[PDB]
């Protein structure tokens, strides 16, 4: 069994969107299917199921009359749609088996919902009694994700890459830091290699005392 | 609907060791539906338990499920490495099918304290208006911790974000990061920055500044 879901969408506020959640290996139309939205950094909320034979639906007060369940019995496929999106709905959102209790789960899709526009990070060195701190700040960036890797790769351990954060202005931004020892600043060069797929960039900044 | 409240919200435990997890209905649940699920960071959820007692296909017979009406447990009797997750408990009796809040299961370690770092902005953000100061505090444990910006010996609310790494898998600690936003009009007013760090593992709270263009 396979719940294979759509790719991540990135969508203006009062825009529609249907995302979809297409099954293999059981019988679609006998048993219930629904969704769970997840917020970055909070919990999972049920928003409803939906019986593919017929159609019957189940919602949480909350999404009702916010959100539309479907189900096309006919290409094994459940969808979710929104007529209006609200920033607020920008989430994970994974759809599962219901049996009523959910057994198998989509990998998900994430959905961004913004006025903000596709924009590459600008990256900053954060430059350095035995070990010493530098880092690269990645800020400025729409959507998400970026990636960060130190000398390519090679340089792992002491490496703390933190969650982004999403700024007032509606862009995300992160830092990438590393420890290392004292010694090594006059010796070693440290480099932060940065990747912003959805805008085609990628920066190596060179982190100097 | 029916509300479930997980306790507690995290569980600081050791590897081996038994994780006991509490899931309270605010009114009865029919029949035993209640369900457990583990949330892996960066993992959709996944079943382990239903019908408040029953283990889901594959998995293995650590994780145990009890209780009825609006009392229930989920135990993992031997923690693994693995099992340091996020676990769910849900009523699939009354529609809506609502979730629980969460308990977290870490790893307990001995008490670290962070070692503080602050950074100046750029000269190259200079350039382009705007200022970022950060400040990094590295390897703690427990979590919790206080940071707080200081300009000119004032404190600093709603011009800064944070961020938190989960727990580190050598050393079970904690990384956390705090930045400061200006404009660089707004930050060349002002001359000493400071980030000031409260932790358990701290004797006095510890102090990292620098004296703008200094
Ligand atoms: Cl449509
Ligand atoms: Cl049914
Ligand atoms: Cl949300
Ligand atoms: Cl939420
Ligand atoms: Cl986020
Ligand atoms: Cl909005
Ligand atoms: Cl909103
Ligand atoms: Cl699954
Ligand atoms: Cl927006
Ligand atoms: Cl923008
Ligand atoms: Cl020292
Ligand atoms: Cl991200
Ligand atoms: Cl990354
Ligand atoms: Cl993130
Ligand atoms: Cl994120
Ligand atoms: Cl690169
Ligand atoms: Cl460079
Ligand atoms: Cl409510
Ligand atoms: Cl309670
Ligand atoms: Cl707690
Ligand atoms: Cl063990
Ligand atoms: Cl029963
Ligand atoms: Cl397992
Ligand atoms: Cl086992
Ligand atoms: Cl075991
Ligand atoms: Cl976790
Ligand atoms: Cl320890
Ligand atoms: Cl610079
Ligand atoms: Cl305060
Ligand atoms: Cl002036
Ligand atoms: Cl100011
Ligand atoms: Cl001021
Ligand atoms: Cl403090
Ligand atoms: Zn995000
Ligand atoms: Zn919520
Ligand atoms: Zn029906
Ligand atoms: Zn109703
Ligand atoms: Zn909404
Ligand atoms: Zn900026
Ligand atoms: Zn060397
Ligand atoms: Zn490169
Ligand atoms: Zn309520
Ligand atoms: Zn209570
Ligand atoms: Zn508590
Ligand atoms: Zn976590
Ligand atoms: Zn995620
Ligand atoms: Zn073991
Ligand atoms: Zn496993
Ligand atoms: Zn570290
Ligand atoms: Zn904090
Ligand atoms: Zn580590
Ligand atoms: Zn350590
Ligand atoms: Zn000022
Ligand atoms: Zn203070």
């Amino acid at each position: 069994v396979q719940l294979v879901q759509s790719g991540a969408e990135v969508k203006k506020p009062g825009e529609s969107l249907k995302i979809s959640c297409k099954v293999s290996g059981y019988s679609f139309s006998t048993y219930w299917i629904g969704w769970v939205r997840q917020m970055p950094g909070k919990g999972l909320e049920w928003m409803g199921i939906i019986y593919p034979g017929d159609s019957d639906t189940r919602y949480s007060p909350s999404f009702q009359g916010q959100v539309t369940i479907s189900a096309d019995k006919s290409i094994s496929t459940a969808y979710l749609q929104w007529s209006s999106l609200k920033a607020s709905d920008t989430a994970m959102y994974y759809c599962a088996r219901s049996r009523w209790y959910f057994d198998l789960w989509g990998r998900g899709t994430l959905v961004t919902v913004s006025s903000a526009s596709t924009k590459g990070p600008s990256v900053f060195p954060l430059a350095p009694g035995g070990t010493a701190a530098l880092g690269c700040l990645v800020k400025d960036y729409f959507p998400e994700p970026v990636t960060v890797s130190w000398n390519s790769g090679a340089l792992t351990s002491g490496v703390h890459t933190f969650p982004a954060v999403l700024q007032s202005s509606g862009l995300y931004s992160l830092s990438s830091v590393v420890t290392v020892p004292s010694s090594s600043l006059g010796t070693q060069t440290y480099i932060c290699n940065v990747n912003h797929k959805p805008s085609n960039t990628k920066v190596d900044k060179r982190v100097e005392p | 609907e029916i509300v479930l409240t997980q306790s507690p919200g995290t569980l600081s435990l050791s590897p081996g060791e038994r994780a006991t997890l509490s899931c309270r209905a605010s009114q009865s649940v029919s029949s035993s539906y209640l369900a457990w699920y583990q949330q892996k960071p960066g993992q959709a959820p996944r079943l382990l338990i239903y019908g408040a007692s029953s283990r889901a296909t594959g998995i293995p017979d650590r994780f145990s499920g009890s209780g009825s009406g609006t009392d229930f447990t989920l135990t993992i009797s031997r923690l693994e490495p693995e099992d340091f997750a996020v676990y769910y408990c849900q009523q699939y009796d009354s529609s809506p099918l609502t979730f629980g809040g969460g308990t977290k299961v870490e790893i307990k370690r001995t008490v670290a304290a962070p070692s503080v770092f602050i950074f100046p902005p750029s000269d190259e953000q200079l350039k382009s208006g705007t200022a970022s100061v950060v400040c990094l505090l590295n390897n703690f444990y427990p979590r919790e911790a206080k940071v707080q910006w200081k300009v000119d010996n004032a404190l600093q609310s709603g011009n800064s974000q944070e961020s938190v790494t989960e727990q580190d898998s050598k050393d079970s600690t904690y990384s956390l990061s705090s930045t400061l936003t200006l404009s660089k009009a707004d930050y060349e007013k002002h001359k000493v920055y400071a980030c000031e760090v409260t932790h358990q593992g701290l004797s006095s709270p510890v102090t990292k500044s620098f004296n703008r263009g200094e």
